[PDB]
């Protein structure tokens, strides 16, 4: 068939970032389906996905051959709404970088909607399929819940200095450091919630160092992958010269 | 040690307010980590005066005004430290909140500078009078012309009676002079009139200014502010062209009204006018003289640091950068294509903390060691490269390095416009080629993505993808010499980060080489001290205005309103 | 020439070695009568008209005008309406001149006769033309006296000439007013994404088919594809607009359980590898290797048709139309780190798509995929290969926009999608080649 | 009884005014055909005198010319004849022309500013994308929320970031957005500090009108910043209104601060839920929405408030609405905009000052309200038409005839044929409630006019009135369009002073003391708030205070920030 | 053409950009212009383009084939059809680099498209721009 070879790079971000784009990411932790639920603020914990239109079975869709042959997601096939996970990572060696989440998205997940930021990186989907790639990447090493936080308003932090505790500051103090462990009792855009989730151990600051997917000099220098340098050239290079003139 | 090291020390080692930066928050400027005091708003008088006036107005008439407290979850501004910032190249500290474009009567007074401004022939007119009506034109006859007009100008009559006319004490900064590559109408003409290009200008700037306007002679109009706020910049031309063909009428004795006036207001209006730019489409409707019309090359020979100081090209660019960023992207972006807190800090790096001029300076001393000097570098596809990897690497490692100037930088879109602007002004410099500097724009753009994994905010690399294939298109909508680009250009047309940035590199492929980028008498124009915004030293006026100190403000209704 | 096989909306081949050239819409007569007869039409609201009267709503956005309100019968009078209007526009009996009522004497569809284009600037004349017969026709029908008659002529026109366009009127074509257009050529790419999906009636492949058509003609007329532009537009139009090769469909089918955008990266790289578009280049250490190609024109045009698949399957899978901005963007940045060659439109795609992205989930302007077209400052920026893939993202739609078509575009999508060529144009230009 | 002009014109011609003599060697009958030219120059007049001296003053510390009134032509200075006052109309308030420019009268200013700045946005489309994307419940408390928080950062302040700039609110404290809704239950329930109650606001059938066309719908009233409008311009207020009430929606209902619900928020809030005061205007006049060249005749009626306050004398409805229009299409908008210099303050003071086109329009008036049985009597037919016309164009001709004061003040043909097309026109849209039989009538009266003194206006004037007749009842493309819906750009209007205010009044004269509005209830109750700097109620007052530098309402400046 | 480009002159009113000159023979080449110019506008050899070089080669008038102006909205297409292929014949005729390619293309079609209109361009009609028409039905009414 064809085997994607993804990006370049024999740096261990760039190795960690064809991990992120391929799904091959460790899982750390355990969050439940309904403190995940609690999380994302979007309806009560084990409660029927809302609708904004009726299920397909119930709607007479246009003739079209392309949805006779596209399969509807079972959160499209059910009419939820479009609802949302947003995340921030930290420019200190958070594992995650925003485009490679989205990557981790558009490469994985049928039927995404990513948008990358500096500050925040978002992904809406319907919204039962939108807790399957959020439990994913919570739970795997793309999030490391003291160097990042899900949030959807208010994510001031990415390029900010590092609390003293190593944690990233949140305006709205939705996730912390209790005990050795973060924990979180707000919803993504800052409304408590009923309960108190346990989101593990942080990493420690070499084992961020290891699995980064940025670059930082004093750790894996972008300079020193000349690999992506090379290819960032090249892919420049090509899109001048083909403006130009539209010819190999 | 670099640029920026007072700038950190003073915003993260030195109090501000009560903020605590000096003792339990104060950090080396290489530290990675600090602490988050939750303070609030009070820690920062300027916010505590914003506060009470707001309560004040708020209980005055009646309806909710401005209170912190109306944050998002009740969780006011100042839960991490606020802290000041430093115009680059000076020792003025001052809050954010001075430098948004609604608070600094200096920034306002650019845009009213530039928005009441056109230039216009005296030649063609002049040709008409004769022609048509057998009239010599001398000095003298010229000399009481520009007396009557600059009676007239504001607002005041000459041929009939009984007349209201605007009232002088609001319309003082309005007026006309002229400047003339005819070196004996130069001296002829009353000194009181005369923008002296040889007085304005070193000698082999002022020989280029005059190879290219030859013989032709031109007025600087600006009509009054109090007059450009109340109307548009399409005002601008249809007031001046008024009291210039009145005044023709008086100083040659015309018909009051006759063919040849006719002729004289087609000479005015269209045949013998400079305006600032042209009308742009319908979605973003705008006439004249309005800033989405303002081509770049035409913004940076505006901008008069070059005939002041040559020797320092990057400066000169830098303070391009700064007059340029903050029209475009405070009161254009910010304000006429979108409003309210609008884009004061996407446009803060071009003109504090002195992080942007550390990294061009950087580049145009690789580019210039290298190559053998600013503009002995061969624009070619290997010399781009070659400066934008090596700018763009620097920038990074020292956001890198310093965690004081990321957190200065907070969003990616500052970061992404400064690092451009370092790599395609040393670029530009370095090649005296506008293109050539924009093809390392979009490389560094590209560099930094794959780097940090993020670039700016959502839609901010819209025309950076467009970027490296449109810089050598020919295609109808994308093919455009640099100098000729501006806030019309397709790609350019919606985003913050970029126009005054590419301004910067414009002025970087002529700054210390050439008098003017684009356009002459644009730059002969504003090469004046009467001008109320000193365009020269905008990063001074920024500063002064901030201190509530800059008493140049035109405008006002103060004359005819109680105190 | 270039010769491809031309396939239908459901993978069905069409015509064998069909060259290039005569897709073009320079050749092809299916382009040519649908691009003129979308510049002959009209559609009239009857019921628009005569509720407007009742109500003085005259103008629109919030208007209505005391004391001047008037009934009158429109609806009920449908079939001399029809007739008076036909012969008001006709230039001579017998000619090109089509009116027709539709949806119980509600609307009119009016294609006013070919001559009033040809000897015309533009195609305006659609629009006046069927307004003043209208006003001519009512004032005559309901005997309306001189005093009254400027009441019935705003109704029908809005506010114009106050106003450049006929705001709050009843008269109105697909295609927006020549004023507003970005720069020279634009008008054809004037055409709300919704509009589109409206006339093809929802079917993706039909509506990114009318909406190439357009675009790609819009490129025409912008001066875009002279020289060592046209092969590489053609290439381009036929492949993500016509389903060259059944390229689009067969590989939106394959890819139709379980493919993401990432799946569709890949299939477009495996194809132009087979295919022998592109070929292994320089290894790295690592084990990547760069990809070179030996036909630009050929390489973008697989990625256009790419772009198009990870809408349909993207798209599809949500049942929704707001991904096609992120599909966009994606797709190309994805196939690029993949290969190291340049995605469709050498960014322009990409970069269109970013702006996109912002300006449909921003406070800024905007707003849903189905207000966007080719003129609009935020997507107009791709020469042709971005907005095909938003009105067919718009198709499918299950019903999450809010700003629908149902909701902007009634009366056009009505009166437009009765035209056979508009509806189904991939039957029409293969039929004529 | 005495004409309506007698006192003004003793004032002007029979008093002293600074040293004009015309209390003593000067002064005359308001009947006399003959007087004095004293040639005094500009001494004779405080306020030219202050004028010279701040010239005098600029060229000095300027070191480049500036005002001196010795640089007329021929060297003969203004004040030949003598300068001579003006009292605005139906007032005691007596100033010079100089204290009436738009420079130099910030109410002036202000009341365009307040145009300019303002746009009203429904609620309904918003709050039903709210409901069907996120599921959520819009209450009268979610709403109250809404608006204070959107009061707060309507003005320019933070609501979902940190460390960010701001706006002061000591430049921004006349920047606010209330509601108006034709739903009764939400009218209670909202906060009454943003309400504009329709029913306190408006005579009961007035607000039974309003409430009747608008439904239950619900509609912001937004007011951008006076010192913004005046940095930038009219197309920035809308752009301003959505980027606040898309931030206020983000917070009001706990969304993600950016989704595409929020694209679609800003779509209604920018196109389908905006109603601006105008749309843009062709290229050789380029400029965006909320311009005065695309402000409709109607629009421009319904701003003003003369109406709900004294709706029983409608004459006086239509007098303020000439005085509020005439002021900015001739004297801001073509007098500025569209040219500049000295401008077009004289063309447009016969519709505020010395009583004279009141006296005419009150004799139409009464003339056609007795002939016919009352206001919107008289039949819409081209015999009522040509009979109001001909009689009231007759009574302002021989009125300028008989008192040779009244033709010296409107000494300019131009202002003689508008002030008694005003008056005729208006006398025949008042008597027959229709917009389109008063605009024949104007036509008629210019025409008439012409004949009569064998002269009409300034060289260019009677282009529209030329074209007029046969345009009022056209249908063709560019000439049909009902007169509430006409403007500052219907193709024959496009240019020429002396009209667009006129027409505006007689727009305004169709429905005054019958109807709540002409053309938009959602315009005419946005404006319907005292709030508002201007006093749109009151146009005439407001001028007049500001002519003596008295009126305390100017927004916009910067004196906050700058020294002293 | 030949002399924006000798004086830099690319904008139009006032504008010269220092260091950007070019010196190109195009009078003098003409006949090879023209060549190329019409080879560049017609859709098939044969059909009804028109271009012919006037006036001792300081001009050509080109006519584009129908089908521009029939499959088209507009009669735009006389105007960059033109432009274009200008554009295309000079960088091929005269061995233009990439570098210098943005120069010729700003020197043919003015400041378009920062400008709606060809500012300061060498490619011109009697017709004005459709986005200048005051009103539906104005574009063969904006002729001078
Ligand atoms: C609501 C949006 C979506 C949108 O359409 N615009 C917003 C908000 C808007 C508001 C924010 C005002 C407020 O706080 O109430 C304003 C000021 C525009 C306005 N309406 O006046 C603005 N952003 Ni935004 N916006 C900014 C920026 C940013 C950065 C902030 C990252 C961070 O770590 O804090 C990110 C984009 C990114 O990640 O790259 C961003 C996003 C966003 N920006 C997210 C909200 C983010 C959040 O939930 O915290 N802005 C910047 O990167 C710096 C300049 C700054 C602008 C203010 C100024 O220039 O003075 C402001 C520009
Ligand atoms: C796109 C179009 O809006 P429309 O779709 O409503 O016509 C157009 N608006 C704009 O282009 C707006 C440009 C200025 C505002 C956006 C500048 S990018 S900086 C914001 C980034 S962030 O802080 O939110 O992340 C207009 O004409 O108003
Ligand atoms: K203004």
């Amino acid at each position: 068939a064809y085997k994607p070879q993804y990006y370049p790079g024999s740096t261990s971000v760039a190795k960690n970032r064809r991990k992120h784009m391929s799904d091959d990411v460790e899982k750390m932790r355990d969050i439940s389906d309904e403190d995940l639920t609690a999380l994302l603020g979007h309806r009560a914990p084990g409660s029927d996905y809302p609708s904004t239109h009726p299920p397909l079975s119930e709607i007479g869709e246009p003739a079209c051959s392309v949805r006779e042959v596209v399969e509807p997601t079972p959160g499209a096939a059910a009419g939820d709404r479009l609802r949302y996970v947003q995340w921030s990572d930290s420019m200190y060696n958070a594992p995650s970088v925003p485009y490679w989440r989205s990557y981790h998205a558009a490469i994985n997940f049928r039927g995404v909607d990513p948008g990358t930021l500096s500050g925040r990186q978002v992904n809406e989907m319907r919204e039962r399929d939108m807790e399957e790639y959020a439990k994913r990447q919570a739970e795997t090493e793309m999030t490391d819940w003291g160097l990042a936080g899900m949030r959807g308003c208010t994510v001031h932090g990415h390029s900010l200095r590092l609390q003293e505790d190593g944690v990233m500051f949140d305006m709205l103090d939705r996730r912390r450091l209790e005990g050795g462990v973060i924990v979180s009792d707000k919803d993504q855009v800052g409304v408590p919630i009923d309960r108190k989730v346990n989101l593990g151990k942080p990493m420690s600051e070499a084992e961020a160092a290891k699995r980064t997917t940025f670059y930082r000099v004093d750790n894996v220098a972008f300079r020193s992958d000349k690999e992506v340098i090379e290819h960032v050239q090249k892919v420049w290079e090509l899109r001048t010269k083909y403006g130009f003139v539209p010819k190999a | 040690e670099p640029r920026f090291k007072k700038s950190m020390e003073t915003k993260y080692a030195k109090e501000w307010g009560s903020n605590k930066v000096g003792s339990t928050a104060k950090a080396k400027i290489t530290d990675k980590k600090t602490k988050y005091l939750r303070l609030g708003y009070q820690q920062n008088p300027r916010k505590v005066e914003m506060a009470k006036c707001g309560a004040a107005i708020t209980k005055k008439r009646g309806l909710q005004a401005y209170d912190p407290k109306l944050h998002l979850a009740g969780i006011p501004m100042g839960q991490r430290q606020l802290t000041p910032y430093t115009i680059s190249g000076t020792d003025i500290v001052c809050d954010g909140d001075d430098l948004h474009f609604v608070n600094n009567a200096a920034m306002q007074q650019e845009w009213d500078d530039i928005r009441r401004t056109c230039v216009v022939g005296l030649d063609l007119a002049h040709e008409t009078l004769e022609k048509r009506l057998g009239k010599e034109v001398t000095p003298e006859t010229i000399n009481y012309y520009l007396e009557v007009l600059n009676h007239a100008m504001p607002g005041a009559a000459i041929v009939q009676e009984h007349m209201v006319e605007t009232h002088p004490a609001l319309v003082d900064d309005c007026y006309v002079k002229i400047f003339t590559g005819d070196e004996t109408l130069q001296d002829e003409v009353d000194k009181q009139f005369v923008i002296n290009i040889d007085n304005e200008f070193p000698a082999n700037q002022a020989k280029q200014i005059k190879a290219a306007v030859g013989k032709t002679s031109w007025q600087a109009v600006h009509i009054p502010t109090i007059v450009t706020r109340t109307e548009d910049g399409p005002g601008t031309s249809r007031w001046m062209a008024m009291q210039v063909g009145m005044t023709f009428i008086s100083a040659y004795h015309m018909c009051a009204g006759e063919a040849a006036v006719g002729e004289l207001a087609f000479t005015a209006k269209h045949a013998g006018l400079v305006e600032m730019g042209d009308m742009i489409p319908a979605r973003r409707a705008r006439g004249p003289n309005e800033p989405g019309g303002l081509s770049f090359g035409h913004m940076a020979d505006i901008v008069q640091t070059n005939r002041k100081g040559p020797e320092d090209p990057v400066n000169v660019v830098l303070q391009t950068a700064s007059a340029a960023t903050m029209l475009y992207d405070q009161i254009w972006l910010g304000g006429y294509m979108s409003g309210g807190v609008g884009f004061t800090m996407y446009a803060t790096p071009a003109y504090t903390n002195d992080i942007v001029d550390d990294f061009l300076y950087w580049g145009n001393d690789y580019a210039a060691k290298k190559y053998g000097g600013n503009g002995k570098a061969k624009a070619t596809i290997d010399t781009v490269k070659d400066i934008a990897t090596e700018t763009t690497l620097y920038g990074l490692e020292a956001y890198e390095k310093y965690p004081t100037t990321l957190e200065d930088h907070f969003g990616g879109s500052q970061r992404a416009t400064v690092i451009s602007i370092a790599a395609g002004g040393a670029t530009a410099l370095a090649t005296g080629h506008s293109q050539a500097g924009l093809s390392a724009w979009y490389l560094s753009m590209y560099l930094h993505k794959e780097a940090h994994g993020r670039l700016g905010f959502y839609g901010y690399d819209l025309q950076d993808q467009c970027g490296a294939t449109n810089v050598f298109s020919i295609a109808s909508d994308e093919g455009c010499i640099g100098e000729c680009r501006g806030a019309n250009y397709p790609n350019y047309a919606m985003n913050v980060g970029h126009q005054g940035g590419y301004t910067s590199v414009v002025a970087a492929a002529h700054a210390g080489k050439d008098a003017f980028c684009v356009n002459p008498l644009v730059k002969t124009c504003f090469a004046d001290e009467l001008i109320n915004f000193d365009f020269a030293d905008p990063r001074a006026a920024f500063g002064k205005a901030a201190l509530r100190e800059w008493d140049r403000c035109a405008g006002e209704r103060a004359f005819v309103i109680p105190a | 020439a270039d010769t491809i096989d031309l396939y239908s909306d459901r993978g069905a081949k069409l015509k064998s070695g069909v060259d290039i050239n005569d897709i073009s819409p320079m050749r092809n007569a299916a382009i040519k009568s649908i691009v003129t007869g979308i510049k002959r039409t009209a559609a009239v609201d009857l019921a628009g008209i005569e509720k407007t009267l009742a109500t003085s709503a005259i103008g629109g956005k919030g208007r209505k005008i005391p004391g001047r309100e008037m009934k009158l019968d429109i609806v009920k009078n449908a079939a001399a309406i029809q007739k008076a209007v036909n012969e008001l526009v006709q230039v001579d009996s017998g000619d090109d001149t089509v009116v027709k009522a539709l949806n119980g004497g509600k609307q009119l569809i009016v294609q006013v006769p070919s001559v009033r284009i040809d000897v015309a600037a533009e195609y305006v004349s659609s629009l006046t033309c069927t307004a003043s017969a209208v006003t001519q026709a009512l004032v005559s029908q309901f005997n309306i006296g001189m005093f009254d008659a400027p009441t019935i002529k705003s109704a029908v026109w809005g506010q114009y000439p106050q106003t450049l366009d006929m705001v709050g009127g009843n008269v109105k074509s697909i295609v927006d007013i020549p004023q507003k257009d970005e720069g020279f050529g634009y008008t054809l790419r004037n055409v709300m994404a919704n509009h589109l999906a409206a006339t093809c009636k929802k079917s993706a492949m039909n509506t990114a088919a009318l909406c190439s058509i357009l675009e790609n003609t819009g490129v025409f007329e912008m001066g875009d594809a002279i020289g060592n532009q046209t092969r590489h537009r053609l290439l381009a139009f036929s492949h993500q607009g016509l389903n060259a090769n059944n390229l689009v469909y067969g590989t939106t089918k394959a890819l139709g359980k379980t493919g993401t955008i990432g799946s569709a990266v890949h299939a477009c790289v495996e194809k132009a590898i087979a295919d022998k578009v592109i070929s292994a280049d320089k290894k790295f250490a690592s084990g990547y290797t760069t990809y070179k190609t030996n036909d630009v024109g050929k390489w973008n045009a697989y990625c256009a048709a790419g772009t198009l698949v990870a809408t349909l399957i993207n798209c599809g899978a949500q049942r929704a139309p707001q991904s096609v901005s992120a599909v966009l963007l994606y797709f190309n940045d994805l196939i690029e780190k993949e290969t190291s060659l340049p995605g469709c439109d050498f960014g322009k795609v990409q970069g269109a798509a970013v702006g996109f992205s912002f300006f449909s989930h921003s406070i800024y302007g905007g707003g849903g995929p189905g207000v966007f077209n080719g003129n609009h400052v935020v997507t107009r920026h791709s020469k042709g290969l971005a907005v095909p893939c938003v009105a067919a993202a718009v198709a499918l739609d299950a019903g999450v926009q809010i700003y629908s078509p149902e909701k902007t575009s009634g009366l056009v999508g009505d009166v437009f999608s009765s035209v056979d060529e508009f509806r189904e144009p991939i039957k029409a230009v293969a039929g004529a080649v």
